[PDB]
């Protein structure tokens, strides 16, 4: 099993590496804002769904709405037109679904937050999710594609200071 | 939960 840790700026894969990572919209990248919609993800434990399921489902093409999915999916950037060129640039190219993995995490913030993912946009913000350095997904593929057995990934989110929850993921 |  892999227990990733996320402290607001760094996503650590123990024994492998540290990845730049960011959570929350630009003014909401603070541990004390974690119960505000689209802010830094609430602290606690989350399961990652790393099973690779290909293209994410499109719930409404006109409104650029992607449907939820419980796995690792890709963002259909190649067909984006008009406003969806803007909106899907905030997803990136890859997303991994997160689910709260204990009751305390699930009940955080009156239970009013959800729909969490790890994704590889390069904006320096995330709409209530975790934006990670794109190389994370290449390490993930390399470390898992040769393994035959169970592949269990979680992430613990714990902010140990008031520092901004921005790890420098905006494209250089 | 949407993400626009």
């Amino acid at each position: 099993a892999v227990r990733l840790t996320f402290d607001g700026q760094k996503l650590t894969w123990p024994g492998i590496g540290i990845f730049k990572a960011t959570t929350g919209l630009p003014d909401l990248q603070w541990p004390d804002k974690q119960c505000v919609p689209d802010a830094a993800i609430p602290e606690g434990n989350y399961k990652l769904f790393i099973q690779f399921q290909g293209e994410a489902p499109i719930r409404n093409a006109a409104d650029c709405d992607l449907g939820p999915s419980w796995g690792w999916s890709t963002i259909p950037r190649g067909q984006a037109a008009g406003t969806c060129e803007i909106y899907w640039a905030n997803w990136g190219y890859n997303r991994i679904r997160l689910e709260s993995a204990d009751e305390k995490t699930r009940k955080a913030c009156g239970g009013k937050r959800g729909g969490f993912y790890i994704h590889d946009s390069t904006k320096g913000y995330s709409h209530g999710c975790i934006e990670v350095e794109p190389v994370f997904f290449r390490i993930l593929k390399q470390e898992t594609e040769k393994e035959n057995g169970e592949k269990t990934f979680t992430v613990n989110v714990k902010y140990v200071s008031g520092q901004q929850t921005n790890g420098g993921t905006k494209q250089g | 939960h949407h993400h626009h």
